[PDB]
């Protein structure tokens, strides 16, 4: 795993071939500042793992927990000054609001101008997801695979 | 304003019980002193986008009994500009600019909720969404069951046939299961049986239930028999029939029921109610489609009027 | 009486600039002070021989803002007697002896016009006959522009699109060119350019024109952008698709256009128009749809009562 | 700056946010090897512009020509043994594949099992694309909206 | 004689191991060596009244290769037959009197049966009649059970996906029963179980079959694995989806499957195994398909051909 | 070997000029000493995925000439092809296995040579696939060119009609630009003019073409008069109608064109040949229709036949 920027955040492990997942997935690369992604690092234990360093960027506590379905253990550190004053792990959220499509093929969703969302509920054992629009359950294998 | 007042009514689930009471006290009112020109002046849209002629005409005349105007349509098929490219969002986008209230119903689960965000102010009603919700038919179901038990708790109502599919059976569970003391025997083929979930529901709340091979069983223990038409075509025609003694009502089979005990369906029955039912005192399924009437009718004069004096 | 009082109302190039104005002045006052007992005890007839949703309950809701009762049809297949032999002619022959006044859409060209002679003293109004007219869409379209920027008259309006084929771009321009001062810029596709004709009357007036191949190109200078639905079908796919970098408006192509710019459509919009215009100030569309209502109705009171005093 | 490896190929100079693209479209991610990715290094050189560095990878003549559709100017360079052992530019390959979608709305490789094939023709302003299967010849810029 | 001359094939109960193993033994010799003037002068009727295009073509082509000519019609989508209350029994007392060999598939469960008496002695060949046989299709499974496992008997066979409504792998199991040391793996969601009947007389006769949850778990033992298509519309769009994982078969869960296995399929394979199967060379559904060219001609050779021999 | 031996027809674009001679002087052998018996044995699929009868009698009717048999369906009004998702790829897997060639026309641009990719080795001949190509009725305008002119170069080829749309045109330029000192005269009213892409390719070669108003300037100077249908739908009823006089042939026109003139269509000629051209000398479009046997049977025998020596 890599060193210095002066403030801006730090994700560092990301399990492996995750870390494009997030990048593709909320669109972290649409900015105009320097991002530096490395892809399959050794320094993490697991050996292998993802890790992103995007500056002048902070990510609130809530873009914090959307990493959570995907890298539940992903530290986001938070830079200023060269060092780390702040660390986060991603929680569970309530609503994973637009990154998820609802595998009843009859919502009305799919269609249309509508951001997906589901309100998530139980911890990690078993992840159900509810769409907001056909109000239908599903779980979490189920959603996150097509 | 009253609680419900430009609410959109979406899903039973999202109705308190406090909110169906208010519904339920409201539509008893409508039915004894009318007042027929309440909505003088609003111009509802009746926007079937799947048909249904009992729907329709009864939340029609629902908006004609306290004087409302009725835009809107109805298809099965294409309609022209509905259709053509159009987005449900943009055709609710438009009509919105039109009308005071929007009814809809819509073959794709999920229709009437994506139409809130589009309507601006404007309170949309859902008729049917797909196979989610139709909340407008549980509200008429519980104010029949009110109206001929005195209450909507401490009741042991029986549903039966087609329990895994219909709409209506899974609503009126989780708008009852809202009240207290309740017991539910469930009478379905297996093919067909009750969704995990319901019961599940009915487990975190310690609701009471119990699975039955046929209604002879509970005929003695039953308040309400909901009855639902068992989908002929979801089944093999050879599988169909071969199921025991069926899951049908007749007249004999009333010869155990409480005096108390009513029938219910939501309609079309075919075969699973047979003709000498409707001769017994316990036959309720179209008095219960009677009071659609006022059971709409309250809806209608809450979600469009700010204070109800009746 | 008023001077359009028991008039037909055929085809925009049949009203005067007079007319346009009184017109667009009722809609106004309907608007702001309305009067919804106004045309009480009328029954007008809405038929549509071509069905059209977003029409038909447009002109249905103006019909009941203003008390009256509607009796009425739509179809675009069969629908039983009009069509076992029957001669519009012969159609409204017949229902002129029921009503107080027509509004029809018909498919083929002159419809309305050949009505106006078997309806007796029953003004008939037009709601779309074939590909010749469209009346009460261009109306509401001016009283939309006029609402939006405060004029008819030195507006630099430009139209985009299927300029040969889309009714109303050729109501439009022939409607802005009773006015003064007007500069129109026409974006079209060559396949699909304006009709030289509409070119061959502005000049006569001495109007300005100009042809792009861009909306950017005159992003900066517009008024009024008109867009159209460069509808698919007319084109090969590959032809279709093929062309450039669009004529589809954007958020990020209004970047440059002028504050008080409005973006309007007649609807159905389905790729011409992307989501993210409809965030923006200048998405008019669905407030156009909405003065539907104000248009029609004026019109309506204007045919069917003497004086209006508003 | 990101800059030091063994082995493998460096793609240096792709200009801004195409260096996203490259990842996706070509598929660099999906390989358990060392990537180092750095999107809007400033660069006065060239204002800004994005790096792909894979490890013990090497590019190979066709796989370095698509890129020119894309990144044109992109210098892929062969990192040997702690340095550069040669480096190369793209030239326009004669077909383009799988990576492209035909604007032909209508033509068959929209519902079906195939990867769509382009062939390139540089016709005197622009690069025409004509598909294997429709035959219908296309504008690129058209083809890269799709 | 040879046993099955003029012999109607109605169902797979009505054929002896004896004329299983005959009926694939000739099409191995027609295979091998092709008899393309066996069945010259004679006419065949194929009369498809469910159209079924690509076992029509089977069949046709499978006529053809043997030199007889072909009549006939494919209906559902209306030629005219089994209207003006035409009977099949007076259809088929018509054909008769014409063709040489009647094949037919039929909306109705027993319709081929029924062709049986009113043929007189132009033999019936059931190419499927409703929900219930289809001879022809097990025949070319056989066919190519044996071909690619050497055996018949002694096999591992895993029958995965709708096994409720599946009749093809309710005649294979009846089939394949009729034979020694087979075992069963069925996998099928629970609303989709193997009916009772089918479990009841592989127990009856002492065969073993197991229930799995996972291809997974079956995978190492298994030699033939025979898919078949989940039909979307005997599950809700949610239940379907939500089967937690799903019943597809994808080239990474074979990596482990022994060398000789064979993954079937009846065909249209939709979403169910994922084209990467295609490469692996386990994939046998397409070959599956030609092998039906042959146990077609055994038939056609055998019922129409007194003594063959070859 | 025979150069176009086991090869798919897809297109004109991969025919040499040597192919196109080879094709055309097989024709003339078989149009002279027929034999019949010489695709004996083989079963050739007709698959009219889109539905044209007239193409599809021909094909069959040359497959008959050569001792073919035919299994093979027209779809558009359903069959049953191209449903429950069923793939063209996973149908041409399924065909490849029965017949000996597949003979396609299809709705979509690109159908023909997708079907190449899965056929494996049965050639694959396109009968049309969308707006692309069609490679079998230019072979049967080249040979109908070369009967009558005795030449395929220096030739006077006027090309009257749609242009823009008309696929037949498009091909016929591409095949015979393939040869030398042909000169075109393209006569189309401007909405419907040859596209530039065919205009490009013409003068990249040193081809001479010339746009002209009416067929009346180009007459005494024309060989080949290649009449195409007026699509009406393209253009507006009004459009159409006034085309100021119209681009119909009649007899009258002819009365100056050269003893060799030909007028030739691809058919239906519904408005645009007058029947009095039928008993001019110089109508060949029906004996044009008759020569698609030979060029259909030259192509199906080379395909398949390693070595035709006749
Ligand atoms: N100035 C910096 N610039 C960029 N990345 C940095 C910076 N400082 C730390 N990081 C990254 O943060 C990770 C280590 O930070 P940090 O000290 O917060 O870790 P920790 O989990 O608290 O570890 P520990 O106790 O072992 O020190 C590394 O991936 C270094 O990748
Ligand atoms: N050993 C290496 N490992 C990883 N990347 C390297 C290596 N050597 C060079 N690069 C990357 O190559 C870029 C500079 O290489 P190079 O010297 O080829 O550039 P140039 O364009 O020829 O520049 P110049 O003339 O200024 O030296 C840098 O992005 C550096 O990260
Ligand atoms: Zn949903
Ligand atoms: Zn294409």
């Amino acid at each position: 795993g890599v060193e210095a920027i002066k403030r801006g955040t730090v994700i560092d492990h990301i399990p492996a071939q995750i870390g494009f997942k997030l990048l593709s997935l909320f669109k972290l690369t649409e900015t105009d500042q320097r991002i530096t992604i490395g892809l399959n690092l050794p320094s993490g234990e697991m050996g292998r793992k993802d890790l992103i360093k995007i500056e002048n960027t902070f990510l609130s506590e809530d873009q914090v927990d959307q990493l959570a379905l995907y890298a539940p253990q992903a530290t986001v550190n938070r830079i200023d000054n060269y060092e780390v004053v702040g660390k986060s792990r991603p929680s569970l959220p309530e609503r994973i609001d637009n990154v998820l499509v609802c595998p009843n093929s009859n919502c009305i969703s799919h269609a249309e101008p509508v951001s997906s969302s589901f309100a998530v509920r139980k911890r990690a054992n078993d992840i159900a997801l509810k769409c907001k629009y056909c109000e239908k359950e599903f779980s979490h294998n189920v959603v996150l695979a097509n | 304003a009253n609680p419900l007042y430009q609410k959109h009514i979406i899903s039973i689930n999202d109705l308190s019980r406090d909110d169906l009471n208010l519904v339920l006290a409201t539509a008893a009112k409508l039915k004894a002193n009318p007042q027929p020109e309440l909505l003088k002046h609003k111009v509802i849209a009746s926007c079937f986008f799947e048909a249904s002629t009992r729907t329709r005409l009864s939340f029609q005349t629902s908006m004609h009994r306290l004087g409302a105007s009725v835009v809107g349509f109805s298809d099965s098929a294409n309609t022209s500009l509905g259709k053509k490219g159009e987005t449900l969002a943009d055709t609710i986008s438009v009509i919105s600019t039109y009308v005071d209230a929007i009814v809809m119903r819509h073959p794709q689960e999920g229709a009437a909720r994506l139409a809130t965000e589009f309507s601006g102010n404007v309170p949309v009603l859902n008729a049917g969404d797909g196979s989610n919700q139709h909340p407008t038919q549980t509200l008429l179901d519980l104010f029949t069951i009110q109206q001929t038990e005195g209450r909507l708790d401490n009741l042991h109502v029986a549903m039966v046939g087609d329990l895994k599919y219909g709409r209506t059976v899974h609503s009126l569970t989780q708008a009852l299961a809202k009240f207290d003391g309740n017991r539910f025997y469930f009478i379905a083929p297996d093919a067909l049986a009750m969704p995990e979930y319901i019961l599940d529901m009915l487990d975190e709340k310690g609701i009471a239930w119990s699975l039955h091979s046929s209604i002879e069983e509970v005929m003695a223990e039953v308040d309400i028999l909901y009855m639902t038409r068992v989908q002929k075509e979801r089944l093999d025609p050879s599988e169909y029939a071969n199921v025991k003694a069926q899951f049908v009502l007749r007249a004999s089979d009333l010869h155990n029921a409480k005096a108390n005990m009513k029938v219910l369906h939501p309609l079309p029955r075919v075969d699973e109610i047979a003709t000498d039912v409707d001769k017994t005192p316990h036959a309720w399924y179209f008095q219960q489609a009677g009071n659609g009437i006022f059971a709409r009718q309250a809806l209608l004069a809450l979600v469009l009027n700010r204070d109800l004096v009746l």
